């Protein structure tokens, strides 16, 4: 057993461009690169976390760990996608 | 001509007592604990003989004496010993306690009041309306056991005013309270206030000056001072209307013909030489023969320059574009030039990056451009940019200057800052406005049908009474009888009724209560209705509050 | 709407600018409150022929909408 | 001695008592409280 | 005028501290464009991490931090 | 009673379950809230969207229907932002983007 991302970035590959294939490669690439953001965001937030003598993870120190490691445009972007995201799924009344 | 505001002046004359001789131990005292203000006096004047914002500071002095006893109208003699007040009042309740029994020492003390195991005398007390049971016991304990009144009663300061517009006790109309924290709308029919009907909006003038402060804040990110409540409190009362039709006013408030006048401002090379030279000389003989032709021309190529100059800048604003198709055939281009003569060497050099060449580039059309623009001479508007009359009203503006820079316009804010209790969707506040309160009152109940008006609906659409310390907007009077005309059936008379000053009708409310009537005498709560019937005990008169449930 | 009392014609200018912003984009045109009163009463003089009678008694087909 | 007791947590427990109240009495509506006077949203857009 | 704060002798008295005979003239203004760019470089990861820590003043804990963060941890104020 | 998972009440195609387990026993704090995986997981799904947004573009600039890393080395390098953001990270096979100093030209 061995986990991987493969089915879901193929699923996001085929919303934009339907007819397109895989080289197996290009999923061991992209795999370790969504790996190693995920890697640096969330430690970032522990150390942010571990500096505000907070025990608790929650979406502001993702919030502003997003903003530290990205750039300007994209963290705009990506701020946007999570606050909109966020505030979809928190509407469960 | 921009006039320019400051804090209010402060008061000279210290404020004064009342003689001792005057004491009767057996009249009443009014009191109306408003948030904003506080009215005190006793019953027999008809005018309150103690008028001071509701506030308090201690003061701090260097021989260590802790004098702490700068309360109300003490507070308006120093800008330090001002700025440093507060009010018993956090929000609409009244949350600390100690300096409530200062404040009402201070007014007991200047009262000209000699007590004896406590203050001899009834005491006339307002409260909000629907308050909250530990606000009430509380109350009933401390004016009880701190100052051992014999007679209390409570009720509300809209429903007072009432009573002083109508003092036969038995009349029938509809009250409208403009407050400091919130607006109140309560039916009355035959005198007693129809309290399961009342409704309650929260915003006021508070509300309302915080408001204008947020708006304008918003509007001059940049401002380098910063301005105290006390000036967005001057520049609320005296720049604010209440429009006649906002859905009219607001499409044509920033014109240019409206902004002129309700806009208010608030403060071999010898040869090249030779060859240059006669150049210069044929080029001032062109000048001196036909001079009309050479600045057609010069202006020609000055008009050629600038397109093409406009035509750089449009190029360089879409490159920045990611998005863009010009992105793309330069990312197509790139992977042309990665797969694959001179022809491709001069476009792989040509296709390099260059904003530091672009921006010389621009600079020397600009340079080209200000030499055709010298031979033209010797051979963008703010008219149209919403923006620049949103913020700097009808007049060209200048950063350069210390004067217009610390300059402040109010020209949409004017009608925005009192609409708010019309629409209180636009302070956050899910609530329906006065108007449609009014409707649903007048319309949906009492027995009255969408189109028929029973006979206590017209009485009450014929004895509207405002009241209120927030009624001095001017337009409102006028709105409210427009949109009463609006939703009610033709033909209904629809009668008015405003104070010259309506902060002080309560204040008459009480006292006329309390002179004029004995039957003040009904709604009295002694000593020994307090000891037996507990503090939780609620005397269900025509004036004040009624019990919790049914 | 528009009702004429005498005739009984029925008549749709649209939807009140007071329902303006239930959507963004909409299909119904908007349109503002009348300004006079509701009811509005008028004398009108109708100046007619005998042909026109008789056009109008006298259609072969039969009769027509509004 | 009386605690500071904030204008927020004052609605809290007037509330609390209010529920607990009524649960107390099914198992009698009330007539004027803080929460039946409020003004109800619009019905208008 | 208030960035011709940073003045001439001080660029000279860094030179000389580097340790070179020769400045020519446009080697002031050529720092001065370096330097810009560099000091904003962590006032963007300071005044984050003061409005995270909910806090209107910057100090010198947070600003020791985000060299470390970038990558120049200094000693001398802690952290 | 049945319901689904919470990346389609965020609307996500990315698991936000699988981001919380990995978030929980990745220690890196004792205590996790509810918003973080939510957060994180729109966070990859914008990142990954975009990566592949340019990699298609780049495969389609190819004239080929399959992303070879060459197509992923190509979009990144293009990029700017991409180019700040993975500076550091060699990608297996990818290659050299083609450049010439104007002074190596063969000028005359």
């Amino acid at each position: 057993r061995k986990e991987t991302y493969s089915s879901y970035i193929y699923k996001v590959l085929k919303q934009t461009h339907p007819d397109t294939g895989i080289s197996q490669k290009s999923m061991s690439i992209l795999n370790s690169f969504v790996n190693d953001i995920f890697e640096r965001i969330a430690t970032e937030a522990s150390k942010l976390a571990a500096y505000n003598k907070k025990s608790t993870i929650s979406a502001r120190e993702i919030q502003t760990a997003v903003r530290l490691i990205l750039p300007g445009e994209l963290a705009k972007h990506a701020v946007s996608e999570g606050t909109r995201a966020v505030t979809k799924y928190s509407s469960s009344t | 001509k921009a006039v320019v505001i400051d804090d209010p002046p402060l008061r000279q004359t210290p404020e004064p007592f009342d003689e001792q001789s005057a004491y009767n131990p057996q009249s009443p005292i009014a009191i109306d604990f408003g948030s904003s203000k506080l009215r005190a006096g006793f019953v027999n004047h008809a005018t309150p003989t103690h008028i001071f914002p509701n506030a308090l500071t201690k003061f701090r002095d260097r021989k260590l004496n802790k004098n702490f006893t700068f309360v109300g109208n003490d507070t308006l003699l120093d800008q330090a010993v001002r700025s440093q007040s507060r009010s018993p009042f956090d929000g609409p309740f009244v949350t600390n306690w100690n300096l409530t029994e200062e404040i009402l020492d201070y007014t007991f003390h200047h009262l000209g009041v000699v007590p004896d195991n406590g203050i001899p005398n009834p005491i006339l007390l307002t409260e909000r309306l629907a308050t909250v049971q530990s606000q009430r016991t509380n109350w009933y304990q401390i004016l009880f056991e701190t100052y051992n009144v014999p007679g209390v009663t409570f009720g509300i300061d809209s429903l007072f005013s009432f009573y002083n517009y109508n003092p036969s006790g038995n009349k029938t109309g509809l009250v409208i309270s403009c407050g400091h924290e919130d607006t109140n709308v309560i039916p009355v029919v035959d005198g007693a206030g129809i309290l399961t009907d009342a409704k309650r909006i929260n915003w006021g003038g508070h509300q309302a000056v915080d408001y204008l402060n947020d708006l304008m804040a918003l509007k001059y990110p940049y401002f380098p001072t910063k301005m105290s409540y006390l000036q967005y409190e001057t520049m609320y009362k005296d720049y604010c209307y209440v429009s006649r039709n906002y859905d009219e006013d607001i499409e044509k408030i920033l014109t240019l013909e409206n902004l002129d006048t309700n806009d208010v401002v608030v403060e071999e090379k010898e040869r090249v030489a030779k060859e240059e030279e006669e150049k210069k000389l044929k080029e001032q003989q062109w000048r001196e023969t036909d001079l009309n032709g050479w600045i057609k021309d010069k202006r020609l190529k000055l008009n050629k320059l600038i397109k093409r100059r406009k035509e750089k800048l449009k190029l360089r604003d879409e490159m920045k574009d990611r998005k863009s198709q010009v992105s793309q055939n330069r990312m197509k281009n790139l992977a042309s030039l990665a797969e694959d003569n001179d022809e491709d060497w001069l476009i792989y050099t040509d296709i390099t990056q260059n904003p530091e060449a672009f921006e010389e580039a621009l600079e020397y059309e600009y340079k080209d451009i200000v030499e055709l623009e010298r031979l033209l001479l010797e051979h963008y508007d703010w008219r149209n940019s919403i923006l620049h009359l949103f913020l700097r009203g009808p007049r060209p503006h200048d950063s350069e200057n210390i004067h217009e820079q610390h300059q402040m316009h109010l020209n949409v804010e004017r009608i925005r800052v009192p609409e708010v209790i019309f629409q209180p969707t636009m302070g956050g506040q899910d609530q329906a406005g006065i108007c449609e309160l009014s409707e649903t009152i007048l319309l949906k109940k009492f027995g009255s049908q969408p189109g028929k008006l029973s006979q206590t609906s017209i009485d009450m659409v014929n004895n509207v009474l405002i009241t209120g310390g927030n009624a001095k907007v001017p337009g409102l009077k006028e709105r409210i009888v427009k949109e009463f005309t609006g939703f009610l059936p033709t033909g209904t008379n629809i009668t008015v009724n405003m104070s010259s000053d309506p902060s002080l009708d309560a204040w008459k409310g009480m006292a006329a209560l309390a002179r004029n009537e004995e039957q003040y005498r009904k709604t009295v709560i002694s000593k020994k209705e307090y000891e037996e019937y507990g503090p939780e005990y609620i005397k269900e008169h025509k004036l004040g509050n009624t019990k919790y449930f049914e | 709407i528009y009702i004429e009392a005498n005739t009984g014609a029925v008549k749709r200018v649209g939807r009140s600018d007071a329902y303006a912003t239930e959507f963004d984009l909409e299909t119904e045109e908007y349109v503002p409150l009348p300004k006079g009163e509701v009811h509005k009463k008028k004398e009108i003089v109708q100046d007619v022929t005998l042909h026109d009678l008789d056009v109008a008694n006298a259609r072969p087909q039969g009769g027509q909408d509004v | 001695t009386r605690r500071h007791k904030s204008a927020r947590q004052l609605i809290s427990d007037e509330n609390k008592r209010i529920n607990a109240l009524l649960t107390k009495a099914n198992k009698l509506v009330p007539k004027a409280t803080y929460f039946s006077v409020e003004a109800p949203p619009s019905i208008r857009p | 005028d208030n960035i011709q704060g940073i003045t001439k002798p001080a660029i000279r008295r860094l030179a000389r501290r580097g340790g070179v005979k020769r400045i020519s003239g446009l080697i002031y203004e050529e720092t001065r464009g370096v330097l810009k760019v560099f000091l904003e470089n962590v006032i963007r990861d300071a005044v984050t991490y003061t409005e995270h820590a909910k806090r209107k003043t910057v100090t010198a804990m947070d600003v020791v931090y985000a060299l470390k963060r970038q990558g120049r941890t200094l000693y001398g104020f802690g952290g | 009673k049945a319901s689904q998972s919470r990346s389609a009440k965020a609307g996500l195609t990315f698991p936000v379950g699988r981001v919380h387990r990995l978030l929980r026993r990745g220690n890196y704090a004792q205590r996790i809230g509810s918003g973080a995986p939510v957060y994180l997981t729109a966070v990859l799904e914008y990142l990954a969207a975009e990566i592949l947004e340019l990699a298609g573009n780049a495969a389609r600039d190819n004239k080929k229907t399959r992303i070879i890393p060459r197509h992923l080395q190509l979009a990144i390098r293009n990029d700017d932002e991409l180019n700040k953001l993975l500076g550091n990270v060699t990608i297996a096979q990818g290659g050299v983007l083609p450049n010439i100093h104007q002074n190596l030209l063969p000028k005359k």
